[PDB]
RNA sequence: UCAACUUCAUG
């Protein structure tokens, strides 16, 4: 939905947090460009939790309400729970 | 026919679609190790070797696959396939295939299981979801898998010829998935109970009840030895609490070391006198019970299953709810490891001495136990005589039953309180109790002063025979040994008809287990 | 001729009865096993009661 | 095996 | 700053035992020796075993362990002998290793017991500790055991059966004054060999400034070694270990600078 | 090969395809008697 | 199946160090020390020398693990000393007392016997 | 089934005492006595004699696969 | 006097039970005569004349123990421990390690365990007498501590000693035995032993067949490792099939006996018989006769081992929390009397209704060869050799070598075989 | 093995002398396969005549 | 390198 009117939880859930980081580790090891400088890892989770920190996972997370409608929430947009 | 090919379990529905055999699994039996942390659980090699998971090639990775890919399967950390782009999976183990050995990106190596990789441990039943959670893998020597004992009470295991089930995901997705949702130290807490499912348990328990008592005071080498086993350790030892004549740490300050950040808690130790909290001494507390931690410093008490097991508020819990689950995962090692070490110097043990009790004891038990018999012997002379008059609501069979239930009762609860009397500071059995490592005072009882009295399906022990319960005894007895009671304590022996009696209770507690197995497995399902 | 009956071992009517413990060992049976059980198909099958 | 009241 | 100087004096010295004091001396210097006494003297042993023939109960893997812990005299040339890793030799040579060899049959209708007596070592200062007999096995009429055997040198920590030693006896404190092991009641407990208080007190009084000093040790041999030469192997073996580990160190520390 | 009689103890050499019954004696048990290649036991 | 050879107690595999030094970042002039192939009866005997030493703050050793064969010495020394030091002279102490164990127990042997 | 070489516990060679053992106990001296000839002393070793089973003596009465 | 005065002559004097029956001394009691009879569990304290219960007793009890089944009577003292534990110990002997039977040589047995020492309980039933348990006895008498060491004996499972396991203890033989019949079905189509050729039979297997002799049979003392060729068996197809049998996976053992014989229908059977020789490893289920088991949980050497002032390494640690909850107070009799037996000579007496042997009476014989009455001793710390503070419960007791062994139950699976039906993993 | 009554599981009084109390299978077939005790003997029949 | 069935064991 548009930015006004979204009611789901401002904070990310445990559930998107693993999904978000299981994809962008995928990504990552199918060659997928790098948003943050790593620091010598090598590792594709580790880089995507290091990307999770700092908010560069180039995804963003529909969240399908009950009645069917939909909501798009950026990642970095939501609160990392951790 | 086709409806049963579909209909139970085996069927289609249920034994092929709702559960299935899957790959990439293994199942072993369990060793303890107290030395893995939490989340590790330690591999064979063997099946590391023969589990693998594929990694796909990338330009940051391509070196240690190719190395990986020219052990091949033989070597152990090596690859025992490599999938292509198209699909064709090169194999590793059958010829060189110098050719093919190449690696591009893109390429999937299905290396061998190493350190670090996340698998899912499971124990039958699973009955809560802490009996599916994912550690983290070491590979050790030996054909057993080996876990930490905190997380034996999750699993319900013991190391007496278990197994459990070891699966591997096989996607960085799903490994993602599994890290972050099913994490040994993420699974610390349990919703069912908000009580933490894993505490200090068996040998860790019973040392750190005795590192923690006032009169446990470490010397230099001791003091560094354990510091050594303390992971989180800053790299400076603590002033002494003695520092003259000989500086002289305590248990407790070494014990501060390992709770972590800045932890407060107050629990009461087991053995903490009701009056102590009414009277004086609050805050002295003269047994040393009581238990305060501020700021991550045990200031005062001795540590048992109520400060560090399972259970609300405990200082497990409080250090998950306000430190976090890692930081308690190194809280559980470091206990572990630095109490089995200050166990290996102090040492543990069972004995028949534990289960002697003083001679006055013995005398005290044999009195009580004389006087039940014969309050049990005047109850019966007024039932035959017919004083005896029906309580409300019971007959006077039932009424007859009850009164000479709660005479042997009150007798045996008084034995055992002797015999728990008689128990020393040094006693083992007491040792154990108190920390709440193992047994309970009822067993204590049992062992030391009566055994009790042997009931089956709430009642005495029956008059199987013709109005009579064994050949031996005359028909219409109702006394205590007749019927049942055993008097002799297990230290002691118990007599023929005694071990019969015995005998028929214990057969019906093991039918009992048997037979709840399966209604209560049906009744979870249902509710699934 | 109507028909053949196993022989449970040990027995009045099997070979090894009433042999003495050095007659058991020249024919490779054991003087202590208990016999009461009977060989069918090369297996031995013990009746339980 | 300990009384009625306990366990068997 | 500075390591004791230990004295030893030893009380008793026969064939099979050595009983000896150790004082001014550390715990764990003292406990190491024993260590080193159990698991890092070298002997000989046999490790390689090729039965040519078995018609004996005992199946061949049996007779290969009973052979292996057979203890084989190596007195003076396990010092001289070389470990088979360090021998530039393929398999094994005169130098790494002593031959056995064992060809019994029992012809005679009377049990035949071979015994260690009946291996033959191919060099005369190995031989079983025969100079009853080892039990090896014992062979029915038309039974005939023949092997070939190799024993090497090696060291308690690789098996059990190059332990030179059978119990290494060793005490420190022998009446309670450092309380090192508390006693629930002191009474009940008797008192020790080496113990100096008098029949009523059960434990010396507690003696707040004292360190373990005065061991006191009772190796016995199990002949292979005499159990003087077993005592000083060890010494000279722990103080081999240090010498290269002081090496090692020196050449880490020069590669760090 | 050479197959050793059950019973009577005495080898004898039986060709493929040939029913196994020990000549001078009839027992129908043989035992195809040990291996000529020597294996290598370490004695531990 | 997965039994360990014998050999891996105490045989150093092609290309292991006995010794690597790694220093200790959490407290100024602290080392640790790794010996591999190594059991409690080197690094007891190493811990105890080292605490007899008095520019030695802290000294103590464990065993990683009881599967592995590794011994983890930790040494920290006070300023104006290193722990690399106080190591080597541990080493030489300790070889100095069983040498000087040697000669007197191959006295007192000589004096048992011939008397 | 035959006396084993060397006290599991300790290590000392027992493998040669059970025939002498045997004969002891034929003289006239007591199980405890005899060990103490043969020169056993802990009871690790004392119970390897005391309690051994010497099943070799059974094994030996069936005839050898090759004569 | 007369009857058992004239039993105690049994041979050569021709009195027996059936004469003791005969006399109308003994008789034969069902259980509905039993609930007629009025019976005395012992003569002395019931028959004779006190405080009467009493006096019209027609029966009196042979002996007490004898209520207690086979497997039950090799329990000693099971009079101390809890019920349970006793069903427990009936169900584990049941599986203990042993000589099974003399003969086992001959035989050819599919899954067979033999132990290589097994010994004689130091503490002993009389009815074991009966039980043959001497005879064949299964299980090691073993040094044993009930101590808490490094954690490795935490919950149920055991420390043990290496040097012990390398001396000999708990060292067992497997034998597998695998059977293959070439038979005729179709008239043209028959199976034959043979050695199989790469061109001359279609099916082959990477495996090794150089193994196989000329007959197709492996010979005697050959080493197998798993998943080599056993049996050589080539089908005619109307080249060849090779329906050759294979090691199961990770037997790797040695060939002990290759039978050839020819079954009732005529043709030709083979048995080949494989020694895997087992040594006690860090998974292996080990179990004393009071009904509480355990894996072993580590391995140390008898340098490490802790020890006592004479030199004494325990062979088994045990944990001591398993003894509290489950209340095997006969283990802790057992290992007492134990003691007691091994510094005396005798061999203890376990059996179940004694009552003239006490534990009081068994801590004053233990006092009198210089051990402390409650059998603990003063344990040295293997590792550091300081002295342990709490003085450490050793003893020798009889422990069994369970069948359950980890080499049998360690699996994995990665991409292997797969159903028709269901084309989902298989099962086993 | 099924029925889940622990009614003829239990060890009867009865059993005394006759049967193991102890030794009993664990699982389905608690208290149902037993064992004869060391002394029991069963009767193997005769004539009434 | 099949499948059904039974029984026996392991938690
Ligand atoms: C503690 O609970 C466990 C589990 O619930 C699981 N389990 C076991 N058998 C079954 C079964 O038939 N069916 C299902 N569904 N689960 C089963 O086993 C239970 C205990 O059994 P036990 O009481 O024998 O454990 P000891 O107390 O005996 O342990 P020692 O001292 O021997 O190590
Ligand atoms: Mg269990
Ligand atoms: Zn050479
Ligand atoms: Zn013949
Ligand atoms: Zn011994």
């Amino acid at each position: 939905q548009a930015n006004q009117k979204r009611i789901t939880t401002p904070y990310m859930t445990k559930y998107e947090r693993a999904r978000v980081l299981g994809t962008r580790a995928l990504q990552i090891a199918m060659c997928a460009p790098v948003m943050v400088e790593l620091e010598g890892e090598t590792d594709p989770l580790l880089i995507a939790m290091k990307e999770l920190k700092a908010r560069k996972i180039p995804i963003i997370i529909r969240r399908y309400l009950p009645d069917g409608s939909y909501e798009d929430w950026g990642v970095d947009e939501l609160i990392i729970s951790d | 026919s086709l409806k049963q090919r579909l209909k139970g379990k085996e069927g289609r529905v249920r034994g092929n679609l709702m559960g299935k055999r899957v790959d990439f699994s293994a199942r072993t039996v369990i060793t303890p190790d107290p030395n893995l942390s939490i989340d590790q659980v330690g591999v064979p090699r063997s099946i590391a070797a023969n589990m693998t998971f594929a990694e796909i090639v990338t330009p940051f990775n391509i070196d240690r696959l190719q190395e990986l890919v020219r052990r091949g399967n033989s070597q152990y950390p090596g690859a025992k396939y490599i999938i292509r782009d198209n699909g064709d999976r090169i194999d590793l183990r059958f010829h060189p295939k110098p050719s093919d050995l190449h690696l591009q990106t893109g390429y999937k190596v299905e290396r061998h299981m190493c350190d670090g990789d996340i698998v899912i441990f499971n124990r039958q039943p699973t009955l809560h979801k802490m009996s599916m959670m994912g550690h983290r893998v070491r590979i050790l020597p030996w054909s057993t898998f080996r876990l930490n004992l905190s997380v034996t009470t999750p699993y319900n295991a013991d190391f007496d010829g278990d197994e459990m089930n070891l699966h591997l995901p096989q996607s960085l997705e799903t490994r993602a998935e599994i890290q972050e949702l099913a994490m040994v130290p993420r699974m610390i807490v349990t919703p069912q109970s908000n009580r933490p499912v894993m505490g200090i348990v068996q040998d860790t328990l019973t040392a750190v009840r005795k590192f923690t008592k006032r009169d446990v005071f470490l010397e230099r080498g001791e003091v560094m030895n354990l510091l050594m086993f303390l992971s989180t350790w800053d790299g400076k030892v603590p002033q002494p609490a003695i520092l003259k004549p000989r500086p002289l740490w305590t248990g407790k300050q070494i014990f501060s070391l390992i709770i972590p950040g800045h932890i407060n808690c107050i629990r009461t130790h087991s053995t903490h006198p009701d009056d102590e909290d009414s009277g004086p001494y609050k805050h002295i507390s003269p047994g040393d019970t009581k238990v305060v931690v501020e700021n991550g410093e045990l200031i005062m008490g001795i540590l048992c299953k109520k400060s560090l097991g399972t259970s609300a508020g405990s200082l497990v819990h409080i250090s998950y709810l306000e430190m976090g689950h890692d930081i308690t995962r190194l809280f559980y090692s470091n206990i572990q490891t630095v109490i089995n070490n200050w166990l290996l110097i102090e040492g543990h043990t069972i004995g028949i001495g534990d289960s002697i009790a003083d001679s006055k004891t013995y005398q005290d038990i044999q009195n009580t136990i004389k006087k039940a018999k014969q309050d049990v012997i005047e109850v019966i002379e007024k039932a035959h005589n017919n004083e005896l008059e029906p309580t409300p609501g019971n007959t006077l069979r039932q009424t007859f039953e009850n009164q000479v239930n709660r005479i042997l009762n009150d007798a045996r609860d008084k034995t055992g309180s002797s015999a728990q009397k008689s128990l020393s500071e040094y006693n083992n059995f007491k040792s154990m109790v108190v920390s709440g490592a193992k047994g309970s005072k009822i067993n204590i009882s049992q062992v030391i002063a009566v055994v009790g009295q042997q009931n089956v399906e709430g009642k005495r022990i029956p008059f199987g025979f013709k109005h009579r319960t064994l050949p031996h005894f005359i028909k219409d007895d109702y006394g205590p040994e007749s019927r049942g009671f055993v008097e002799n304590s297990y230290l002691a022996g118990l007599t023929p008809t005694e071990f019969f009696f015995h005998a028929m209770g214990g057969r019906e507690g093991l039918i009992d287990t048997a037979v709840k197995t399966a209604e209560t497995g049906y009744i979870q399902r249902r509710l699934i | 001729f109507i028909g053949k009956i196993p022989i449970m071992l040990r027995s009045t009517y099997c070979l090894l009865n009433g042999l003495t413990d050095r007659d058991l060992c020249e024919l490779n049976e054991c003087p202590l096993d208990p016999g009461g059980y009977f060989i069918i198909n090369g297996s031995e099958k013990v009746l339980i009661a | 095996i300990w009384g009625i009241g306990c366990n068997p | 700053p500075y390591a004791n100087q230990p004295t030893v004096r030893i009380t008793e010295l026969t064939d099979e035992n050595v009983k000896f004091i150790i004082e001014n001396t550390d715990l764990a210097v003292a406990n190491s020796i024993r260590r080193v006494f159990i698991a890092e003297v070298p002997i000989i042993a046999i490790d390689w075993v090729q039965i040519d023939a078995n018609s004996s109960v005992l199946h061949d893997e049996f007779i290969a362990h009973r052979l292996g812990l057979i203890p084989l005299t190596s007195d003076d040339i396990v010092d001289k002998l070389q470990y088979s890793r360090d021998c530039t030799c393929e398999e094994f040579c005169p130098e790494c290793s002593v031959e056995f060899t064992l060809d019994v049959r029992c012809n005679e209708d009377q049990t035949r017991h071979v015994t260690s007596r009946d291996l033959i070592s191919n060099s005369p200062r190995v031989i079983p500790v025969t100079s009853d007999d080892i039990l090896i096995v014992k062979l029915r009429k038309g039974q005939e055991l023949r092997l070939r055997a190799y024993a090497k040198k090696g060291f308690g920590k690789e098996h059990a059966k190059w332990n030179p030693t059978a119990g290494v006896a060793f005490e420190y404190d022998p009446d309670n004054a450092l309380r090192h092991t508390v006693y629930p009641k002191p009474e009940e407990w008797p008192k020790s060999e080496y113990s100096e208080l008098d029949e009523d007190e059960s434990q010396a009084p507690y003696d707040p400034n004292g360190k373990p000093e005065r061991f006191y040790y009772n190796v016995e041999s199990c002949g292979s070694l005499r159990p003087e030469t077993i005592v000083l192997s060890a010494l000279s073996g722990l103080k081999k270990k240090l010498s290269d580990l002081q090496t090692q160190l020196s050449h880490e520390i020069q590669s760090d600078v | 090969m050479i197959y050793i009689c059950g019973e009577c103890h005495t080898e004898n050499e039986i060709k493929s395809r040939d029913p196994i019954r020990c000549r001078e004696c009839g027992y129908r048990i043989m035992y195809k008697k040990r291996t000529k290649r020597l294996v290598v036991f370490d004695a531990r | 199946m997965n039994a360990p050879p014998a050999f891996e107690s105490f045989l150093l595999f092609e290309g292991e160090k006995k010794i690597t030094i790694n220093k200790d970042t959490k407290v100024p002039n602290a080392c640790l020390f790794t010996i591999n192939k190594e059991d409690h009866t080197l690094g007891n005997i190493i811990k105890s020398q080292l605490l007899k030493d008095p520019q030695v703050l802290f000294a103590g050793y464990k065993v990683p693990h009881p599967l592995e064969h590794k011994i983890i010495i930790r040494v920290q020394t006070t300023p104006d000393y290193s722990p690399q030091e106080a190591f080597t002279n541990a080493i030489t102490d300790l070889i100095s007392e069983l040498s000087l164990l040697e000669e007197r127990f191959r006295v007192a042997i000589k004096d048992k016997q011939e008397g | 089934m035959i006396i084993p070489v060397r006290c599991f516990t300790c290590g000392k060679i027992v493998g040669n005492k059970w025939e002498a053992y045997l004969g002891l106990l034929q003289a006239e001296y007591t199980e405890g006595d005899a060990l103490d000839a043969l020169g056993l002393k802990r009871y690790c070793c004392r119970r390897m004699l005391l309690a051994h089973v010497d099943l070799i003596e059974k094994l030996l009465n069936y005839a050898p696969l090759e004569k | 006097k007369r009857h058992i005065d004239q039993l105690k002559e049994r041979e050569y004097n021709n009195y027996s039970w059936q004469d003791l029956v005969a006399s109308g001394v003994v008789e034969y009691i069902d259980t509905l005569e039993e609930e007629t009879v009025m019976l005395a569990m012992t003569p002395d304290d019931l028959q004779e004349k006190e405080v009467a219960y009493c006096s019209t007793y027609t029966h009196c009890e042979i002996h007490p123990s004898m209520i207690l089944g086979v497997c039950a009577s090799i329990i000693p003292f099971p009079d101390h421990n809890q019920s349970p534990r006793n069903t427990y110990q009936s169900a584990m002997g049941k599986q203990a390690m042993g000589v099974y039977i003399t003969n086992f040589h001959v035989r050819m047995d599919t899954l067979a365990h033999v132990l290589y020492y097994p010994q004689k309980p130091l503490v002993t039933t009389r009815s074991m007498e009966y039980l043959r348990f001497r005879e064949l006895p299964a299980g090691i008498n073993s040094i044993v501590a009930i101590a808490s060491y490094t954690g490795y004996n935490q919950e149920d499972s055991v420390i043990m000693n290496r040097s012990a396991v390398d001396r000999g203890f708990f060292r067992s033989v497997f034998y597998r035995s695998y059977k293959e019949q070439e038979s005729k079905k179709g008239f043209d189509q028959e199976e034959v032993f043979e050695k199989p050729t790469r061109e001359t039979c279609q099916g082959m297997r990477h495996a090794i067949y150089d193994k196989l002799d000329d007959d197709g049979l492996i010979a005697p003392g050959v080493r197998v490792s798993g998943d080599d060729v056993i049996i050589g068996k080539t089908v005619t197809l109307p080249t060849k099939r090779d329906c050759s049998t294979f090691l199961r996976t990770s037997e790797t053992g040695i060939v002990d006996q290759v039978m050839v014989t020819l079954n009732q229908e005529g043709y030709k059977f083979c048995k080949i018989r494989v020694r895997s020789v087992r040594i006690p490893q860090i998974g292996d289920k080990f179990a004393s006769r009071h009904g509480q088991k355990g894996t072993c949980g580590i391995q140390y050497r008898q340098e490490d081992m802790p020890f006592t002032c004479e030199g004494i390494t325990p062979d088994i640690i045990i944990n001591p929390h398993a003894i509290p909850s489950r209340m095997t107070i006969g283990h802790l009799i057992e290992c007492l009397q134990g003691k007691v037996s091994a510094n005396k000579g005798e061999i203890g007496d376990a059996t179940p209704f004694n009552d003239a042997v006490n534990v009081q009476k068994i801590s004053n014989l233990l006092s009198d060869y210089g051990y402390h009455l409650r059998g603990n001793e003063v344990l040295y710390n293997g590792f550091t050799g300081r002295k342990i503070t709490s003085q450490i419960f050793i003893g020798p007791t009889y422990y069994q070598r369970l069948k359950h062994m980890v080499d049998d139950k360690i699996h994995s699976r990665a991409r292997g075989p797969i159903q028709i039906l269901n084309r989902q993993p298989m099962e086993g | 093995r099924d029925g889940k009554l622990a009614k003829p599981r239990q060890l009867h009084n009865t059993l005394w002398g006759m049967v193991c109390p102890a030794e009993t299978p664990e699982g389905h077939a608690v208290g149902l396969v037993k064992n004869l005790a060391l002394m029991a003997y069963i009767s193997v029949g005769s004539q009434p005549s």
